[PDB]
RNA sequence: CGAUGUCGGCUCGUCGCAUCCUGGGGCUGAAGAAGGUCCCAAGGGUUGGGCUGUUCGCCCAUUAAAGCGGCACGCGAGCUG
RNA sequence: CGCUGAAAGCAUCUAAGCGGGAAGCCCGCCCCAAGAUGAGGCCUCCCACGGCAGCCGGUAAGGACCCGGGAAGACCA
C-alpha cells in the first residue's frame, strides 16, 4: 500500500496522443525511512517517512535522537503511510509507474470566516424584489416551537478550507526520477508549495 | 402411523457409533456425523439401529422422528449413496463437463460454470442429462437445486433446466 | 389556505 | 401471493400451513398461494 | 448514640467467572457487591463496595430470542442520528460492554454511581491483569 | 385577548411512509416487450416554463419520476408583502 | 424462493438443522475524533539541584515573550 510525501510545484498540460493533458507536477522523492512502525511493537502497521533536509541548527534534542537512532539526516517532515512496508531504508518516485492511479492527500486553501454561499453554495437571497439587507443569508434555520432548537451539524458560516482533503484515483502521467517528479493528471488540494501524500489508489 | 418407532435396518458393513448429541455413521462410500438431540436415546441393537423418545409431548414427538429418519438417511448415504438427475430442455440448451466442474448452455449470453463442493460429484451421461451423487442427501438436493435455479423451467414452455420425473405443466400464450 | 386573519397588520413600536 | 387479514382455504387442494409466525395458504394453483397480513 | 460510620476501609478485590451465567441475574448481584450492600457497615455516601472482576463475559447467556431481539441504542445528537445495534452484533464486536451496559443501569445515577461503575473491571475471554490485586473468587 | 403576527412565495432544511422513481419480489386474464395488482424497501432522487396573490389546479415542453403528508396549515427577533 | 425434515406412515422452507435473497442494514471509502476524565499507544530528549503526594529558589530537555513574515487568519490560533 506504497506512499511517498512531496510537495505540490503547480501546473500545466502535457500533449499526449493529441490531446492536452491537465497536470499537476509533484516533487515527492527521496523519503528516508525513520521508523518502522510493527504489530509487536506498535499495534498496527505503518511507515514513518521522513522528507525535505533541515537545518541541524533547527532540529532540538529529542528530535535529534529519534534521527539519530534511525542514522538518518534531519528532516523537516515525518509522515507515516500505513499498511506500507518497503524493502529499503528509502522510498523514492520509483513506487509508481505512468497509467497507475493514485490519491493524493493536500491541506486545501484557506477560506478563513466563510459565507454560507462560499461555503455550502446556498442560494442567497434576491437582489431585488424587496430584498432588505438579506442577500447573502441563509434563510430560515429551523421551525418553531417544536423542535425549538438547530440541528447539531446545520450548515453555518465559519471557517472553511485549511483542511485536510484527499483527492482520489489520479491518473499517474508520468514520472521523472531524475528530478523526482510526479506529473499526476488533474487538481491537487491546496496551494504550490504545500505538503501532500501520495498513495496508491483504494478504488478499483 | 410412525417414523420414530420404526427401527433402522444397518446393513453390513456400515457401523454406527452414539455419542451425547451426534451418532457417526461410517460405510463403504465414506462417515456422516448426524447431530441429533440430547433428548432423545439412539439405542444400538444387532443390525438394527433405534431411536426411543422420553415422553409423549408434541416436541419429543416432532424430534423423534426427525431423528430416526435423519440417521436412517446417513445410513444410506454411507451404503447406496445418493443421488439427483437433472434433464435440460430446449433447443439451445446444452451440459458439458470441464473436467471436475459442470458448463451450463442454457440461453443466456455466456454459459454458466458449476464447481462441485466437497462430497458432490458431477456426471454427464448425455449431454441433455445431469447427475448430481454424493454421501450426504440434503447436499445433494441442495447441489441440485442450485443447478435447477439456473434456468428454471419456463411456464410457457419445455424448456430450461428439470428434475427427473417433474412433470411438465405449461400453461397457454394467446 | 386563506382564513380570518387574527391580528392586524403590526407597525413598529411608538417611541416609549 | 394474496396478502390479506382473512386466509382461507380456496379449492380443497389448498393447504394451511404455519411458517415462521405467520399463517400461509398453499395450493399447486398459484392464485391461491396466501400469507396473512 | 449515632449510627456507626466506617472510616476508610481496605476495598476487596473479587473475581466472577460470567461463563453460562444469565446475563441480568448476574448483573443484580454485580450491582449489589459494587454499591457494597453485602457489607454490615454499608453507607450509602461512600463508595465501600467492591472492587469487581468479571471474565468470559463473551460467555453470558440469555433467554427467549435476545440475541436477535434485543437492541442497543445510541443517539449522536445529530438528524437521523439513532444507532441500533442488536446483542448478536455486540457480543461479536465489543462483547464486555453487554454486561458493562447491564450493570451500568442498576447502578444509581450521580456522582458516586458513576463511580461504582469504575470499580467493574469486566473481560471477555478467561483472563485478567489484576493479578498484583490477588481478588478472591466469588461463586454467584 | 398586561398580544401565541395571521395566506402564499423565497430561503433553509428535517422527519413519516399509506412509495412517484430507482433496487428486490409474489400473482397476473404474465408469449416477448409493455402493463396491471399486491408485498419488501425511506439510500438517494423527485425538472424548467404560461395563467392566477394564490395554496390547489389547468396547460406547454421534457423526465427514471415529475410522490403524498408532518414539523405552530415548519420557517416574518430570516427576507418578502 | 428453496434443501433436508418430523409432529401428522403422506405432505410441509421449520418444529432440530442448512441455503439463496434488495438502491436498503453492518463493514468497506472520505473527514473529525483520547475532555474516549474509560484522558490510549510508540519513538526520542531531560534528571536522580538547592533552603525549609507541602512550600520557596536556581536550572535541565524544552517552551513562551519580542521581532520579520505567511495562498494561515476577524482577535486568538
Ligand atoms: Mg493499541
Ligand atoms: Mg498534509
Ligand atoms: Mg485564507
Ligand atoms: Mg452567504
Ligand atoms: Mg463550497
Ligand atoms: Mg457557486
Ligand atoms: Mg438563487
Ligand atoms: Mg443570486
Ligand atoms: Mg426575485
Ligand atoms: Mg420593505
Ligand atoms: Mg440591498
Ligand atoms: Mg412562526
Ligand atoms: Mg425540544
Ligand atoms: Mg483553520
Ligand atoms: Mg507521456
Ligand atoms: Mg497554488
Ligand atoms: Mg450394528
Ligand atoms: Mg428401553
Ligand atoms: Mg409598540
Ligand atoms: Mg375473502
Ligand atoms: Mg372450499
Ligand atoms: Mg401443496
Ligand atoms: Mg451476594
Ligand atoms: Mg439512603
Ligand atoms: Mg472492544
Ligand atoms: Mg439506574
Ligand atoms: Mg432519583
Ligand atoms: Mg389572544
Ligand atoms: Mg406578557
Ligand atoms: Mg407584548
Ligand atoms: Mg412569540
Ligand atoms: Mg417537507
Ligand atoms: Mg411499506
Ligand atoms: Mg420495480
Ligand atoms: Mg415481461
Ligand atoms: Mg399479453
Ligand atoms: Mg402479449
Ligand atoms: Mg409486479
Ligand atoms: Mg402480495
Ligand atoms: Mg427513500
Ligand atoms: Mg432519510
Ligand atoms: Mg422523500
Ligand atoms: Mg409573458
Ligand atoms: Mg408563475
Ligand atoms: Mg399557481
Ligand atoms: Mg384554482
Ligand atoms: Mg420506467
Ligand atoms: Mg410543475
Ligand atoms: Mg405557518
Ligand atoms: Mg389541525
Ligand atoms: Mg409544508
Ligand atoms: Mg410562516
Ligand atoms: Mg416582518
Ligand atoms: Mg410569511
Ligand atoms: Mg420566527
Ligand atoms: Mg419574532
Ligand atoms: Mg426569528
Ligand atoms: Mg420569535
Ligand atoms: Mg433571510
Ligand atoms: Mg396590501
Ligand atoms: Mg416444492
Ligand atoms: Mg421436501
Ligand atoms: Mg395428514
Ligand atoms: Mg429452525
Ligand atoms: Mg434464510
Ligand atoms: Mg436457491
Ligand atoms: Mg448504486
Ligand atoms: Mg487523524
Ligand atoms: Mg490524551
Ligand atoms: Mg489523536
Ligand atoms: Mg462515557
Ligand atoms: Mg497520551
Ligand atoms: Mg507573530
Ligand atoms: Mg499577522
Ligand atoms: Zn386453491
Amino acid at each position: 500500500m506504497k506512499g511517498i510525501l512531496g510537495v505540490k510545484v503547480g501546473m500545466t498540460r502535457i500533449f499526449r496522443d493529441d490531446r492536452a493533458v491537465p497536470v499537476t507536477v509533484i516533487l515527492a522523492g527521496p523519503c528516508p525511512v525513520v521508523q518502522r512502525r510493527t504489530p509487536e511493537k506498535d499495534g498496527y502497521t505503518a511507515v514513518q517517512l521522513g522528507f525535505l533536509p533541515q537545518n541541524p541548527k533547527r532540529v532540538n534534542r529529542p528530535l535529534k535522537g529519534h534521527f539519530a537512532k534511525a542514522g538518518v539526516e534531519p528532516v523537516r517532515i515525518l509522515r507515516e503511510i500505513r499498511d506500507f512496508n518497503p524493502e529499503g531504508d528509502t522510498v523514492t518516485v520509483e513506487i509508481f509507474k505512468p497509467g497507475e492511479r493514485v490519491d493524493v492527500t493536500g491541506t486545501s486553501k484557506g477560506r478563513g470566516f466563510a459565507g454560507v454561499m462560499k461555503r455550502w453554495n446556498f442560494a442567497g437571497g434576491p437582489d431585488s424584489h424587496g430584498a432588505h439587507k438579506i442577500h447573502r443569508h441563509p434563510g430560515s434555520i429551523g421551525n418553531r416551537k417544536t423542535p425549538g432548537r438547530v440541528y447539531k451539524g446545520k450548515k453555518m458560516a465559519g471557517h472553511y478550507g485549511a483542511e485536510r482533503v484527499t483527492v482520489m484515483n489520479l491518473e499517474v502521467v508520468d514520472v521523472i526520477p531524475e528530478e523526482n517528479l510526479l506529473l499526476v493528471k488533474g487538481a491537487v488540494p491546496g496551494p504550490n508549495g504545500g505538503l501532500v501524500i501520495v498513495r496508491e489508489t483504494k478504488k478499483a | 402411523s410412525r417414523i420414530g418407532r420404526l427401527p433402522i435396518p444397518v446393513p453390513k458393513g456400515v457401523s454406527v457409533e452414539v455419542a451425547p448429541g451426534r451418532v457417526k455413521v461410517k460405510g463403504p462410500k465414506g462417515e456422516l456425523e448426524v447431530p441429533v438431540s440430547p433428548e432423545m436415546r439412539v439405542v444400538v441393537e444387532e443390525g438394527v439401529v433405534r431411536v426411543e423418545r422420553p415422553s409423549d409431548e408434541r416436541r419429543h414427538k416432532s424430534l423423534h422422528g426427525l431423528t430416526r429418519t435423519l440417521i436412517a438417511n446417513a445410513v444410506k448415504g454411507v451404503s447406496e449413496g445418493y443421488s439427483k438427475e437433472l434433464l435440460i430442455k430446449g433447443i439451445g440448451y446444452r451440459a458439458r463437463l470441464v473436467g471436475r466442474a459442470l458448463e451450463l448452455t442454457v440461453g443466456f449470453s455466456h454459459p454458466v460454470v458449476v464447481e462441485p463442493p466437497e462430497g458432490i460429484t458431477f456426471e454427464v451421461p448425455e449431454p441433455t442429462r445431469v447427475r448430481v451423487s454424493g454421501i450426504d442427501k440434503q447436499k445433494v438436493g441442495q447441489v441440485a437445486a442450485n443447478i435447477r435455479a439456473i434456468r428454471k423451467p419456463s411456464a410457457y414452455h419445455e424448456k430450461g433446466i428439470y428434475y427427473a420425473g417433474e412433470p411438465v405443466r405449461l400453461k397457454p400464450g394467446k | 389556505v386563506d382564513k380570518g386573519s387574527y391580528l392586524p397588520r403590526p407597525t413598529p413600536p411608538r417611541p416609549i | 401471493m394474496k396478502v390479506r387479514a382473512s386466509v382461507k382455504r380456496i379449492c380443497d387442494k389448498c393447504k394451511v400451513i404455519r411458517r415462521h409466525g405467520r399463517v400461509y395458504v398453499i395450493c399447486e394453483n398459484p392464485k391461491h398461494k396466501q400469507r396473512q397480513g | 448514640m449515632k449510627t456507626y460510620v466506617p472510616k476508610q476501609v481496605e476495598p476487596r478485590w473479587v473475581l466472577i467467572d460470567a461463563e453460562g451465567k444469565t446475563l441480568g441475574r448476574l448483573a443484580t448481584k454485580i450491582a449489589t457487591l459494587l454499591r457494597g450492600k453485602h457489607r454490615p457497615d454499608w453507607t450509602p455516601n461512600v463508595a465501600m463496595g467492591d472492587f469487581v472482576v468479571v471474565v468470559n463475559a463473551d460467555k453470558i447467556r440469555v433467554t427467549g430470542k435476545k440475541l436477535e431481539q434485543k437492541i442497543y441504542t445510541r443517539y449522536s445528537g445529530y438528524p437521523g442520528g439513532l444507532k441500533k445495534i442488536p446483542l448478536e452484533k455486540m457480543l461479536a464486536t465489543h462483547p464486555e460492554r453487554v454486561l458493562e451496559h447491564a450493570v451500568k443501569g442498576m447502578l444509581p445515577k450521580g456522582p458516586l454511581g458513576r463511580r461504582l461503575f469504575k470499580r467493574l473491571k469486566v473481560y471477555a475471554g478467561p483472563d485478567h491483569p489484576h493479578q498484583a490485586q490477588r481478588p478472591e473468587k466469588l461463586e454467584v
